[PDB]
């Protein structure tokens, strides 16, 4: 169906699709920022980490 | 939008409402049966009615309401009579003037029709406001003046702001926008009964409630913002703390609440309580209902209502608190709306627990009971108010073991333990002395000190009496008066004295219908100075009982005093006769 | 003689005072160490946010 | 690495009943996945996934299932198992039930996220309790002793002290010292506790001093009945971290565990599980074990875990299942009596019930002296005898007693009147109070005892 209705908004998603079944019942968020939000989250133990020493 | 599939008693479900939410109240039916939605399963509902749902038919209409159980508040809120579910019981009978409810009636909780004079505050059009803001206040009637709060979860710069006159509810007194959509506010505020109001800290509690009578003001005082316990089953106690409370209590508002408990009994007491009238102190007169409203939901009333009641009188109350009024809860009979929750947990078919009652029982006892409490208010200008529940409990047979009962011994702080035994005594007040205590009492301290520093340690001393008021009770039993020695004669006299003087008051009697608590300090310094004085002589004690007739005559006379002589004359009296009672037990040691 | 004796606490609550502020202005400045741990660890940190693969 | 995946988010609820969210077209569900639940209003909450059967799944929210709409509502499976961001600088501070910061202070950094309810210790890798505590109050420690790593509740009716005897415990917290960086760091939960209470935990522990060192898990009434039962999970699992991971000695205090059991009771009967006695779920041992059961030392590591629980009997009855349960489990009881109470003694502590089942460790020559197990034991069964003399005396009268049950009645006194008794602020030193304890033992005759040998006290010497 593609953004010809409507889109993410730019400045507010930087990139990245999202892909929902029918319906969009199921949607799997997959846009830059919400993968740079769990990357952060999940390597925080290693920022921490390398902050001291 | 919406039909009904099944209708199984009070259970039913609707088809057809997919975008219905869990615990959303709904309309079924032609004749706008209100229920509320329990399971989604699926794309249909489930609801169970309130009211019976005999005769519904197939198909009939459900109409969303898009709320969950809510109470609209603001002016008019005070002196009507209102059911479990937020219905006007007065104006429902006014308008089908026929005796009976109606099965359906739709008439809204407050008239908004009826006019009340607006101002409001010194804000300007532009100005910039948040949620509890005091914008602008309402004579809704005399004496009894009600501020206009911006409901919470609203806020925004000013935009109009409408100009002192007479308006009603209907208008849009207030609009505003917050982003460059604005919205318009009227002065009706609808909250849920089972979310909370919004507060901004909660305060320690540090003003004591004064009811008036000398029992509960100094023996077990109870602080305002603080729960209270009554084991109230006969004795008509319940009716007279809940009137001495109407009448004389520092709260600025009450709101009875009666659940579940015999017709007619409610029926006496709003009978009672517009006969209530107390004197202002500037000389006024007014009728207690100006400041009273009264939610009571007899056993006929639907068992949900009934449940509801005492959630629809706390968020009342909270919302008289958010313009810093200090107003007292008043739940009629806890053990009736535990009872309509055992029935309702029944119909769900839910895991029975201890008794019988659901598992959830002492979790929302203490859900419902933690509301109560002195809270600094919500947006400004900066003011406080207080919240104070003085809930009921209705033990079976007096034996607290009963979950309710012991639940509600768990969570209240202050109990006061009406006592059937004094009642049969012929006790006016009927504290029992023994059983009651007031665990805020440490608190209270500070205030009970900057008042009068020896208050506290009167009051400790007349503990130590009372509790040895019991072993001179045995002592006497088992060999009599005669092993008693001097000391432990006087300090039996003196119980017994305090007992029948001022422990107990006399209510009916215009000297006593009222004791403050400056008369009441006094008279328990004239009390435990004259006990010591006497005591550290130890002379024999029949001498000084010869020889202490009139100061005996004073010290009982020292509450026969009526409160008109005001506090400077009758101050000056006690202390007059306590300085003779003191000089008569010195000079003739 | 117990307010000489509290005069000098006076003084020690004062100094301890100004003690723990110097202390925790050196711990900020090893998180100014720390923005320079933030100088020499921004880059690592940012080339860790290279997980774009598949 | 395995590359990362962002979270489905779902729109297929198809169910709600009770506290349980039914979902349906899951495409491949995890057991226990942590899952945030989003409504239609934009409020979230957080929840549980019970039981996943095919493609469906039966979540449990945590914040009620009050306003979820089965066609508006959203909810995103993140794919792992509840996890506390457990960290050494989460000390001196306050959370939530579930963990949010509440001190007006910025959320963990975590130097590493860790499941709650860990895996248990291997047993063989597991030691013995060797060391005694100072706590402060004299009672517990003579008679009933606790060991540095060994758990034991409080038993104390409503309306008791026990609060203000555990704050006074945790501000008077230490080491026998017979340093302080490994001393005693303090995770007190607070289960189900009162407002008022919690201002008076609070007030207490910030004027002690010992912020520094001390962590409160803060759980109120008005929070979700099932976010009660999370909080002593991520409270053993931060003192988990604190002790073994990082050595410190950990003094586990929770407060109202009837409340706990309340909370389970409340769950278990929303999913309509089988009950054990009084209406209880029938796991509530296993879930008892699991909080309580991980007190102990660790062989390879200098950590340890103390576990000191404050139980409330419902109807002050020992049978019930709570408290029986705990008896089962906790190895020990220090009792706290009514009775005592209204003879106006602060300290209501009732020795003839309390009893430390790692006594007979803690005590010995490196600590204490040589004769604290007889006297203990002395001043443990004379008692009976002299509550059996006052009941003797009660159904017969004072002529009952001869010149023996006289002496036991004088001992009871004289135990319940100045050994018991402590200050509100006294640290009595264990041999200060043990000569007391000796007089107390010698009010008999140095013959008539009979358990005891006469060399054990013998050997030590009055003045």
């Amino acid at each position: 169906p593609g953004p010809g209705h409507h889109n993410a908004h730019g400045p507010s998603c930087s990139g990245g699709v999202v892909v929902a079944s029918r319906d969009g019942k199921i949607v799997c968020e997959n846009t830059l920022d919400a993968r740079l939000d769990v990357v952060f989250r999940k390597k925080l133990p290693e920022i921490r980490k390398q902050l001291v020493s | 939008y919406g039909y009904v599939r099944k209708v199984s008693g009070p259970v039913v479900i609707a088809d057809g409402m997919n975008g219905a939410a869990m615990y959303e109240l709904v309309r079924v039916g032609h004749d706008n049966l209100i229920g509320e939605i329990i399971r989604l399963e699926g794309d249909s509902a489930t609801i169970q009615v309130y009211e019976e749902t005999a005769g519904l038919m197939v198909n009939d209409p459900v109409l969303r309401t898009h709320k969950p159980l809510s109470v609209e508040l603001g002016p008019g809120i005070l002196g009507n009579i209102f059911d479990g579910i937020q219905r006007p019981l007065k104006t429902i009978a006014i308008r089908s003037g026929d005796v009976y409810i109606p099965r359906g009636v739709s008439v809204p909780a407050l008239d908004k029709d009826t006019l009340w004079e607006f101002q409001p505050k010194k804000i300007g059009e532009g100005d910039l406001l948040t949620g509890g803001d005091l914008y602008a206040t309402v004579f809704e009637n005399s004496l009894m003046q009600h501020h206009v709060a911006l409901p919470p979860d609203a806020m925004g710069k000013v935009t109009y702001v409408a100009p002192a006159g007479q308006y009603s509810l209907k208008d849009t007194v207030l609009e505003l926008e917050f982003q460059g959509v604005k919205k318009s506010f009227t002065m009706l505020q609808a909250w849920p009964v089972r979310t909370p109001r919004p507060v901004s800290s909660k305060l320690a509690a540090d003003t004591p409630l004064l009811t008036g009578q000398r029992v509960l003001d100094a023996l077990f005082p109870s602080v305002l913002g603080g729960t209270c316990a009554i084991p109230g089953a006969f004795g008509c106690g319940k009716t007279v703390i809940s009137q001495a409370l109407s009448k004389y209590s520092n709260s600025d508002t009450v709101v009875y609440v009666g659940c579940g408990e015999r017709g007619n009994e409610m029926a006496e007491v709003l009978m009672d309580f517009p006969q209530l009238t107390m004197t202002l102190p500037d000389g006024r007169e007014e009728s207690v209902m100006k400041r009273t409203t009264l939610v009571a939901n007899t056993s006929n009333m639907p068992v949900a209502a009934r449940e509801a009641s005492i959630y629809t009188g706390i968020t009342i109350a909270e919302y008289f608190r958010d313009m810093g009024y200090n107003v007292s809860m008043m739940a009629d009979s806890t053990s009736r709306w535990a009872e309509a929750l055992r029935e309702i947990s029944g119909r769900l078919a839910e895991m029975p627990a201890d008794s019988g009652y659901p598992a959830y029982l002492a979790a929302r006892l203490a859900s419902f009971y933690e509301r109560a409490g002195k809270v600094k208010c919500l947006g400004g200008p900066e003011r406080t108010g207080s919240v104070t529940i003085v809930g009921a409990v209705s033990p079976p047979g007096g034996d607290f073991s009963d979950p309710v009962t012991s639940a509600t011994l768990s969570i209240v702080q202050v109990f006061w333990g009406l006592d059937k035994k004094l009642a049969q005594r012929k006790h006016f007040p009927s504290v029992n002395w023994l059983i009651s205590y007031s665990k805020y009492s440490t608190a209270l301290e500070s205030f009970y000190e900057q008042f009068d520093p020896d208050f506290i340690n009167i009051r400790t001393k007349a503990r130590e009496v009372l509790q040895r008021e019991d072993d001179l009770n045995e002592i006497v039993q088992l060999v009599g008066k005669d092993a008693l020695a001097e000391g432990d004669k006087i300090t039996l006299e003196t119980a017994k004295l305090l007992r029948e003087d001022y422990l107990a008051q006399n209510a009916f009697t215009p000297y006593d219908k009222f004791c403050p608590f400056y008369k009441s300090v006094w008279m328990m310094r004239n009390i435990i100075h004259f006990y010591n004085l006497a005591n550290q002589a130890v002379i024999t004690y029949t001498l000084i009982k010869h020889r202490l007739g009139d100061l005996f005559y004073r010290l009982v006379s020292q509450k026969f005093e009526d409160p008109a002589e005001g506090e400077p004359a009758l101050v000056a009296k006690f202390k007059k006769l306590h300085e003779d009672l003191t000089a008569g037990f010195r000079a003739l040691e | 003689e117990f307010q000489r004796k509290l005069a000098e606490s006076s003084g020690d609550s004062g100094a301890n005072v100004k003690r723990l502020e110097q202390e925790t202005e050196v711990k900020i400045h090893h998180l100014n160490a720390g923005a320079e741990k933030i100088q020499y660890d921004v880059v690592q940190m940012l080339l860790k946010h290279v997980t774009t693969v598949k | 690495e395995g590359t990362l995946e962002v979270a489905m988010e779902y729109r297929t609820v198809t169910g709600v009943a009770g506290p349980l969210v039914i979902l349906d077209k899951v495409k491949g569900p995890k057991y226990y996945e942590i899952v945030n639940i989003r409504l239609g209003d934009g409020t979230m909450r957080r929840g549980q996934v019970l039981e996943v059967d095919g493609e469906k799944a039966v979540v449990q929210v945590f914040e009620g299932t009050s306003g979820i709409d089965n066609k508006f509502t959203t909810v995103q499976f993140t794919g792992e198992v509840l996890k506390t961001p457990v960290s050494l600088d989460m000390l001196g501070r306050i959370f939530n039930g579930s963990g949010k910061p509440i001190d007006n202070g910025p959320p963990i950094l975590p130097e590493a996220y860790l499941d709650i309810s860990g895996s248990s210790i291997n047993p063989s890798e597991r030691t013995y309790p060797e060391e005694m505590i100072q706590t402060g109050i004299s009672t517990i420690d003579v008679m009933n002793s606790i060991a540095r790593g060994q758990k034991i509740p409080l038993f104390s009716a409503a309306g008791l002290p026990h609060n203000e005897i555990a704050a006074q415990i945790c501000r008077q917290a230490g080491l026998v010292k017979r340093g302080e960086e490994d001393n005693f760091a303090i995770v007190f939960a607070a289960m189900g506790v009162n407002m008022e209470t919690a201002q008076f935990f609070k007030r207490d522990f910030e004027e002690n001093g010992s912020m520094e060192r001390v962590t409160l898990f803060l759980n109120l009434a008005n929070d979700p009945t099932i976010e009660r039962i999370i909080t002593p999970r991520i409270a053993l699992t931060t003192a988990e971290y604190l002790a073994y991971e990082c050595g410190k000695h950990v003094l586990v205090i929770l407060t109202d565990m009837s409340s706990y059991a309340d909370a389970l009771r409340e769950v278990s009967a929303a999913r309509e599980e089988v009950p054990g006695r009084r209406g209880y779920p029938g796991y509530m041992y296993t879930d008892l074990a699991q909080i309580y059961e991980r007190a102990g030392r660790i062989e390879g590591r200098k950590g340890s875990i103390t576990q000191i629980p404050i139980l409330t009997m419902p109807n002050d009855d020992i049978t019930h299942p709570t408290p029986d349960l705990t008896g089962y489990i906790t190895e020990g009881q220090i009792y706290i009596d009514r009775q005592l109470q209204n003879r106006q003694i602060y300290p209501p502590i009732n020795v003839l019930p309390s009893l430390s089942r790692l006594m007979k460790s803690a005590i010995g020559e490196g600590m204490t002296r040589r004769d604290h197990s007889d006297v203990s034991n002395q001043l443990y069964a004379n008692y009976a005898i002299g509550k059996d003399v006052q009941a003797m005396k009660a159904v017969v009268g004072e002529e009952a007693l001869s010149s023996e049950d006289l002496l036991y009645l004088e001992f009871l006194d004289k135990f319940e009147r100045k050994f018991v008794a402590q200050g509100a602020y006294d640290s009595r030193n264990i041999f200060q109070s043990l000569d007391l304890a000796w007089t107390l033992l010698r009010i008999f005759p140095r013959e008539l005892l009979h358990r005891i040998p006469g060399k054990t006290l013998d050997q030590y010497y009055s003045r």
